[PDB]
């Protein structure tokens, strides 16, 4: 009945030195029934990465819709967009639908190819923007994610140490989560080189 | 409609798709067909409320045939997919939604690969190697889990899919009449008649 | 119901209208809303009439028992019988009586009880659903040890206008004077009342 | 309507040890976004080396505390001064808690002492009266939070011995007591910034052979 | 279950260096009617203890009642009932906070929020809180109602921990005390302009102060505010 | 939850897994489903994890009382039909229990009766039980034969309650195993899900749908 | 949320805290809560988060176009019949709680708009779950005429008053002071009372503790080209 | 409990019931006998509430039991059915009733007559040629009013009801998983195994 | 609310209280709930805030118009534009407003308009929660053709009661004066109007 909670799901964004990660688990479900585990909740848009928990039909439209509005972005400016830009369409795109919305909690990851600043940011289902410095969490297992990054983080971590401490926060947040888990994945995102790892966890 | 479901093997895409049409008190019907050919080579059966089940069904039917002989040439199993998960994701938000689940099943000829999407009412799509709709996953899943190979025959493949029918004939409580089966390859689709 | 009590140099005078309603319907237009459960102890009752005529029966018999082994209870006494019934019974009752009383050694005492059950000695009180008309009218003229004539115009008065705003108020306004010359009856009717 | 029950907030945190136990638990007592008291004791010391904390709605959790309590003081009557064992402490506990399965305490009640081995023991009871034994325990309202930490640093999970590919699981150990405390501590520090009922003091009760002795340590009180 | 009708507002309290300040106003509301003008709602217990109460007025009588007749009970075949033997505020607590409890657990609750201030035997600050629930706490600040949402955040200003309460005067904590009352009259729809205000002192005893009034109220201002928004006159 | 147990050539096989939720909160992965009444006699539990706690403790008293009594160990019959008359008594009230009572006795031979909350009692050959049981029908059903090897149906019993975990939501942690003879009922072993999902997915060559 | 607002000798001021909540969850430590709608107006949002922030942006907008078509600077009263229409329109659906305040041609002005479309007049005022921790504080020691270096020093205290009693407040305090014929200052992160303390632990893990199944390589740019 | 059906003949009582027991999602069990032999000619067949309908039964099958043993004599069916009725009857003014419906085949041997009593959970007794509880009856009464005669053997009785059953089996949308038939005749109580 | 407009020799004087409640707390304690529509057209508001502030700005926006091209309204006119909005949109409003105006004609006059959209004139109107409590007060001592002196002291006796009674009423009694000299505004403290 809560559209938030019938697929499940999670994303965890973090910031590291010269670097961002973005992670998310696999499951698809229709409440306890396990369906998919190759639900992928990672899309990106040249350089700029969008993770999106919530309702699977509202995560695939909008994955539609960001890579149509970003397509024309490009076409017409003549640039990639840029993950502030980027943040600022999520906000609107959202907000449009005030009062019949996505239910979704979007997350934005990605470094500025100009200024080469490190940048995440966070959506409620309406839009509301919260940038955050060190890490943005989302899903049906965000209480457990807030509990593992607030612990486990530290700023200024290298981009292989930063894997070490996402990795963990999202295996040991979505065990403790039934809607999710089933795999995992996790994108290390430098400047100009990404490096995607698909995580061994238990399958229950 | 009750049970429909799909598994994907090596060369082919087989469907299951239960015979019965129950209306409360009474079995209407034991011979039903729960599926529309829409393109020679995609296959798509479908479960849901009464009325909205075969509406829909006809007008997908009829969107792809009219691609068909506009481009003189048949869409790929995951265009198909894609149109009809939109289809759904539009419906959802209507005055009246379309109730309706499908599975679609389709060899890929320009890939040489049959390829199995199970879409819900809402339009969440997923491409598997097996899939069901409504309470046919609860029980069959678990047996696909056991005994599904990516490299299976087609014959296997229908082996594979009794032993889904006796499992639901055991433990369900509905008498669905048995199943029509139907298998997508690259000679097009053709019915088993004998299951 | 319009009802109040107010005391006054010799004694306390209850006041109150004569009408009772179903609904819009005047299911009695001379109703006598003051009641006797002692000889001068009497009440003015409020809220549901099956509830207070029981109430007000229960302690005439709870006051005629303490009578004959006590002798005369006080108005204070009274008042905590009221009290005990309707706090005690409160899921189950819609009672607001006030209670007015003469001793000899108290002079005239008024107790007023609302919904809840609670107990409030006052000076004067008012009570029922024409009585929140009259509040700004009756704080402003009220005063103490007033005299009998100006109390039976402070309670006409009061009771006219209570009786004018409210639909559910009406009729002839009763009086019941206790002091210790004795208790007496008044009556006054439309045609003086309205024309105040 | 009249609602019976009520939430006054706060976290509570078990971990057995070698040979010692901590049952910590934050001092901030809240109804709705109001700060009632900001050290308001959750744990308690029930004699016979036994901590105990039922957490939830405090009138709930005083009540089943003080019968608890007078649970143990009869046991020393009815049985020439023996002393109540954490397992049947907990035993009696599920009793206590079952007998009102039909208005329920509305508490997550956390026990924690030394078995008769003297080996470290906690024990966790849901509102009903089911219980477990149990190494790590976290209740209450942060306990969404704080037990994925546990799991992840008391009981090794998802760690693996690096250069193995992932087929050596990290093995598990005991933890010191200073070791416990620093996770105890971290636990309800991390809390406090993202939950907004937790906060004010932290205050730990650490039961050995020896007894039980108190430690307490303040938390962000916005 | 029940609904309260008449009704009383908040009680605020401190504690100070050496005992605890009380106070409450003089207000019976019925609902939004501003009813009885005259309802003392701290009512003292021996020379030691003031039980202040909030909620149902009704219910508050009754309370009322069973603490005189605890103090009845407590002389009864006992010599130091004005010495050793006197009723203690932890013991008037205690019984107070035993039936909250079992009222609420027969589903009838007493429809109040109680706050028991006094001295103990030994010099000892008491002061703790109990409601309809039979929820309990303790505090330097302590207030019901309103006062919890207005009162405690500038009580807590003068006491804001226990190592704050041998630093407070009398004259600095009953100045908090009656600006505290003045905030609550200018901001609570259900408060009066008079009330009453204990204190109880381990040396000078009980102090009971009646017919108080908030006085020095700002209201001057109010002549230059003009319209709600583009009104010039 | 999911709880199993059936009938064969050597005795009785019982699996359960060890998952306790509050919602879509995992509250525990080390939870005990199975009670051990005396040593002929073992209960499974799902629903509420109090109710089933509480009142098959309650049953392995009653039992023991029995034996006291009547000098002789308790039926299995009998002993299930104390606890479904118990929860019979309570009916309306809200009890929310699934159980198997397995057991051997000489006059009976091996026998599995389930009871639930709303006073079902049932004997059979084959019981699944729980949020998770028609995953575990379905990979019981289609492997059962009556003449299993003690090792093969231990292994079933294990892999229809692997099945389960992976599926349903609501069921995993570990899996804990008996065996019940002649001669009593014998453990073998708790087995936790994480380990055993990637050695069953490699030695069978089954799990073909996840990431390996 | 605790916001509020106070004039003082020749400006206004406003002030909020930063703590964003979801439910009982904490969803942001550092947020601004006083929203940009002119160069010399600001507002302070509480409610739907969402709502406050998009309420203001878009009057913000259309003050903007209508004072380049103007050629005068934006009033205060202006963005405050813009906001209440809006939100009155919408009929409280749009759950944002605002305190309005700025310096124009007029003078300096403070108003409070609620999501029903009412707005008040004031000398001092607060919006939030806070409102009641603060406005005490503003009761006890608002006067007239008071100083820039008094005022920031209340409208603060009434913002902690907020972020210490209130579950809703938390964080630092945010401040924006509007003073006539001057520069609107902006103040974020004005008091830092609640920064974090040091861990006892750091739970950095060694490398290679993770289990890996699969590895590669993410094509982010344009056309590899020959 | 779904499908119970009777049947008087010449000089028989044939109860059919379901063998299938439901509970929600899943078929627990196939082969459930939803019978209790009340005394050597009596037999009650039953269907309601889940533990409601074994209880019941039980209870009454215990009380006609100690009838026996007393007086060293066996009820009347018409006896045992008055005595079930009033049982009923008492419950459904009770705090919580027992749901359960009943049919009561006996073989009168004072009378040489078989009888068949059906009585619904709220007391409500008849004594019919042949009867049904829940939704059988709306199938298979059509077919007893035409093929039913007083004079039927036993067998004919039975093939009679087989055509009952088909029907049920054709139309009904629940598998009831077949049934077991009991004969109740001046001999006694017996089973048919083959059915 | 408690808000009275009262005609009399000169012109009319509108009254009203300043206390705004959102539940038992008072967000508003210096409401003005006077406010201007046209010159010597003004009117007090009670119900919803939102809805008596948008529909008053909609009334100023038509006289304003009507001003523009056909010289001075009438309070008449005044009255009919609130009616207007009022009755139809009675499904949407929660609004209670008296309109009181001078024209140098008509002299001094009030409408009222309650929640229905109706329509009155009348000599004194009162309003908002406050008004149950004095409707006994202000009919007994209302009087045709007082002076500004004594319309003042009806006025501030009045709402005096209103405010001592009614919780939802409150602050400082604001006043303005519409006559042929002008607008005036009056304010009168708590320590002046609670000892009357
Ligand atoms: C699975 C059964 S299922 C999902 O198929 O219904 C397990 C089986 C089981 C678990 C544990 C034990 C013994 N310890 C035996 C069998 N059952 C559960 O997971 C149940 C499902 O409801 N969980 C509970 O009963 C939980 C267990 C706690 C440890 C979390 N308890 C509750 O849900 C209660 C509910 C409650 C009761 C009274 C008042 C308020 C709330 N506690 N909580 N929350
Ligand atoms: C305090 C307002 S309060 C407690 O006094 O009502 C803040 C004010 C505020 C925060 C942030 C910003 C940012 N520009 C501006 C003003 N408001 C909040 O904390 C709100 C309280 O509802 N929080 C939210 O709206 C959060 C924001 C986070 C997601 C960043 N959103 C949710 O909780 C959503 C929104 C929602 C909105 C309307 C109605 C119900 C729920 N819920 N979800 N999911
Ligand atoms: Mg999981
Ligand atoms: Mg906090
Ligand atoms: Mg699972
Ligand atoms: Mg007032």
């Amino acid at each position: 009945s809560d559209p938030s909670s019938i697929n499940g799901g999670i994303v965890v964004a973090m910031t590291g030195k010269d670097c961002v990660a973005i992670a998310c688990d696999l499951r698809l479900g229709s409440q306890s029934l396990g369906v998919s585990n190759k639900f992928e909740k990672i899309f990106h848009y040249g350089h700029v990465f969008l993770g999106i928990t919530g309702l699977a039909t509202d995560v695939t439209t909008l994955n539609e819709m960001f890579r149509y509005k970003t397509n024309l972005y490009k076409l017409k400016e003549e640039r990639a967009i840029e993950p502030e830009t980027f943040t600022q369409l999520v906000s609107s795109s959202l907000y449009e639908r005030r009062f019949g919305p996505y239910f979704v909690g979007p997350v934005v990851a990605g470094i500025n190819s100009k200024s080469g600043k490190p940048f995440i940011a966070g959506f409620d289902l309406i839009g509301c923007i919260d940038e955050a410095k060190d890490f943005i969490v989302s899903g049906t297992a965000s209480d457990q994610l807030f509990g593992m990054c607030e612990s486990l983080y530290e700023p200024n971590l290298e981009p292989e140490d930063l894997f070490e401490t996402i990795s963990q926060a999202l295996l040991n947040a979505a065990d403790r989560d039934a809607l999710s888990g089933w795999g995992a994945v996790v994108y290390i995102i430098k400047k100009d080189e990404v490096v995607k790892r698909y995580l061994k966890m238990r399958q229950d | 409609m009750d049970i429909i479901l799909g598994i994907r093997v090596q060369d082919s895409v087989i469907l299951a798709s239960s015979k019965a049409v129950t209306r409360g008190i009474s079995v209407l019907k034991d011979s039903d067909d729960k599926t529309r050919q829409l393109s020679p080579h995609t296959l798509m059966s479908f479960a849901g409320e009464a009325g909205d089940t075969v509406q829909f069904a006809e007008y997908i039917q009829a969107n792809i045939q009219l691609y068909s002989i506009r481009e003189d040439y048949e869409l790929s199993p995951q265009a198909v997919s894609s149109f009809v998960r939109q289809e759904l994701a539009k419906s959802i938000r209507s005055r009246r939604p379309y109730q309706v689940n499908v599975l679609i099943g389709g060899y890929d000829k320009k890939k040489n690969k049959p390829e199995l999407y199970q879409i819900d009412y809402l339009g969440t799509k997923v491409e598997l190697p097996y899939g069901a709709h409504g309470y046919s996953g609860f029980y069959t899943f678990s047996l696909l889990d056991h005994h599904y190979r990516p490299d299976m025959t087609t014959e296997e493949g229908l082996d594979l899919l009794k032993l889904c029918v006796q499992e639901l004939e055991k433990r369900m409580p509905m008498d669905f009449k048995g199943v029509i089966v139907k298998i997508v390859d690259k000679d097009g689709i053709r019915q088993v008649d004998d299951f | 119901t319009s009802i109040m009590a107010v005391t006054f140099k010799d004694g306390v005078i209850l006041g109150a209208d004569s009408r009772t309603t179903t609904g819009a319907y005047i299911a009695n237009r001379v109703t006598d809303k003051l009641t006797r459960v002692h000889d001068k102890i009497w009440c003015c009752r409020s809220g549901s009439a099956a509830d207070t005529q029981a109430i007000a029966d229960i302690v005439q018999y709870h006051l005629e028992l303490y009578t004959s082994q006590y002798g005369t209870p006080s108005t204070e006494t009274a008042a905590s019988v009221f009290k005990e019934l309707c706090y005690e019974n409160k899921d189950n009752l819609t009672a607001g009586i006030i209670v007015a009383g003469y001793d000899d050694k108290n002079k005239g005492e008024v107790y007023t009880i609302p919904l809840g059950g609670s107990v409030h000695k006052l000076p004067y009180a008012i009570a029922g659903s024409g009585s929140t008309f009259i509040y700004g009218y009756c704080d402003k003229n009220f005063r103490e040890n007033m005299s009998k004539e100006e109390t039976v115009d402070f309670i006409k008065h009061s009771l006219s206008q209570a009786i004018k705003w409210d639909g559910s108020s009406g009729g002839v306004i009763r009086m019941v004077v206790l002091t210790a010359a004795g208790v007496e009856r008044l009556i006054f009717y439309p045609d003086e009342y309205e024309q105040l | 309507q009249f609602n019976p029950y009520g939430d006054n907030g706060g976290t509570i945190l078990g971990i057995a040890g070698e040979d010692f136990a901590v049952l910590a638990g934050d001092t901030r007592n809240i109804t709705d976004y109001s700060i009632n008291s900001r050290y308001e004791p959750k744990v308690f010391d029930c004699g016979d080396n036994i901590v105990m904390s039922a957490n939830g709605f405090a009138a709930d959790g005083d009540a089943l505390v003080k019968r608890f309590k007078n649970s143990v003081k009869w046991y020393h009557f009815d049985h020439n001064d023996k002393k109540l064992s954490i397992n049947s402490a907990a035993r009696n506990i599920q009793h206590l808690l079952y007998g009102k399965r039909f208005f329920p305490y509305y508490v997550h009640t956390i026990i924690a002492g030394l078995d008769e081995d003297g080996k470290g023991a906690v024990y966790s009871f849901d509102p009903v009266g089911s219980y477990e034994r149990e190494q790590c325990r976290a209740g209450g309202a942060a306990a969404s939070l704080i037990m994925p930490f546990l799991d992840n640093q008391v009981n090794f999970k998802n760690q693996y011995e690096p250069g193995t590919n992932g087929k050596v699981k990290k093995p598990l150990k005991y933890l010191s007591v200073e070791e416990v405390i620093k996770l105890v501590r971290d636990s309800f520090t991390s809390a406090t910034e993202r939950h907004i009922q937790v906060g004010d003091g932290l205050e730990i009760l650490i039961v050995t052979k020896d007894g039980v002795r108190k430690e307490f340590y303040e938390l962000k009180r916005d | 279950t029940q609904q309260p009708i008449v009704t009383g507002t908040s009680v605020i309290s401190m504690k100070y260096d050496n005992g605890v300040i009380i106070a409450a106003d003089n207000l019976g509301s019925y609902g939004s009617l501003l009813r009885f003008n005259g309802v003392e709602r701290l009512i003292p217990v021996g020379d030691n203890t003031v039980v202040g109460i909030s909620g149902d007025i009704s219910d508050m009588q009754h309370i009322e009642r069973l603490l005189k007749d605890l103090v009845t009970e407590n002389a009864y075949d006992n010599p130091l009932a004005d010495a050793e033997e006197a009723l203690e505020p932890s013991y008037i607590f205690e019984y107070l906070a035993t039936v909250m409890y079992q009222r609420r657990s027969k589903m009838n609750p007493l429809w109040n929020a109680i706050i028991v201030a006094g001295v103990q035997s030994n010099g000892d600050q008491f002061l703790r809180y109990v409601n309809l629930l039979g929820v309990t706490y303790s505090s330097p600040t302590l207030a019901t109602g309103f006062g919890a949402h207005m009162a405690n955040p500038l009580l807590r200003k003068v006491v804001d921990r226990e190592s704050d309460i041998p630093k407070t005067t009398v004259q600095v904590a009953e100045e908090a005390i009656v600006n505290a009352m003045r905030v609550l009259y200018y901001r609570d729809a259900r408060s009066s302009r008079n009330f009453s205000l204990a204190i109880i002192d381990k040396n000078t005893g009980l102090t009971f102060k009646k017919n108080l009034q908030v006085e020095n109220m700002k209201w001057d201002f109010a002549k230059d505010i003009k319209g709600y928004g583009t009104q010039k006159i | 939850t999911t709880t199993l147990a059936f009938r064969f050539q050597g005795g009785i096989i019982v699996a359960v897994d060890s998952r306790a939720t509050a919602g879509n909160w995992v509250a525990s992965q080390t939870v005990k489903k199975v009670i051990e009444i005396n040593p002929f006699l073992l209960g499974t539990m799902a629903g509420g994890a109090a109710d089933c706690q509480f009142w098959e403790t309650w049953l392995g008293s009653q039992c023991r009382l029995h034996e006291l009594r009547e000098k002789e160990r308790i039926s299995v019959a009998a002993a299930s039909k104390i606890l479904s008359n118990l929860v019979y008594q309570y009916k309306g009230a809200g009890l929310s229990m699934g159980t198997m009572i397995c057991g051997y006795t000489r006059k009976e031979g091996p026998t599995i009766y389930y009871v639930d909350s709303d006073g079902t009692r049932l004997k059979g050959d084959i019981f699944c039980v729980g949020s998770g049981q028609t995953f575990a029908y379905g990979v019981l059903d289609s492997n059962y034969k009556w003449d299993l090897s003690v090792e093969d149906a231990l292994y079933l019993g294990k892999r229809s309650i692997l099945a389960a975990a992976h599926r349903d939501a609501y069921s995993g942690g570990s899996v804990n195993l008996y065996h019940v003879t002649e001669d009593g009922w014998i453990y073998h072993g708790n087995h936790d899900v994480g380990e055993l999902f990637w050695k069953v997915k490699e030695e069978e060559g089954s799990f073909n749908n996840v990431i390996g | 949320t605790t916001i509020a607002g106070l004039v003082f000798q020749d400006g206004v001021i406003l002030g909020a805290d930063t703590r964003a909540t979801n439910d009982s969850v904490v969803a942001d430590k550092s947020c601004e809560k006083i929203h940009f709608i002119a160069p010399k107006i600001y507002c302070c949002g509480a409610g739907v988060a969402a709502d406050a922030e998009a309420v203001t942006q878009l009057i913000g907008s259309n003050i903007e176009l209508h004072s380049l078509y103007t050629s005068r600077e934006p009033r205060v009263v202006s963005a405050l019949q813009m906001l209440k229409q809006h939100l009155f329109k919408y009929q409280g659906h749009i759950g944002a709680y605002l305190i309005v305040a700025g310096v124009d041609p007029t003078g300096s002005h403070l108003f409070s708009i609620h999501a029903h479309g009412s707005t008040d007049v004031g000398y001092y005022l607060s919006l939030g779950s806070g409102s009641l921790a603060a406005m005490a504080v503003l009761e006890s020691h608002w006067k007239q005429d008071l100083t820039k270096e008094e005022a920031i020093k209340l409208a603060s205290d009434a913002i902690q008053a907020g972020i210490w009693n209130d579950l809703g407040s938390g964080s630092n305090v945010d401040v924006c002071v509007m003073e006539i014929g001057k520069d609107a200052e902006y103040l974020r992160n004005y008091l830092t009372p609640n920064v974090r303390e040091e861990k006892q632990k750091s739970y950095k893990f060694p490398r290679g503790t993770t289990a890996v199944l699969k590895e590669s390589i993410v094509n982010i740019c344009d056309i590899q080209e020959e």
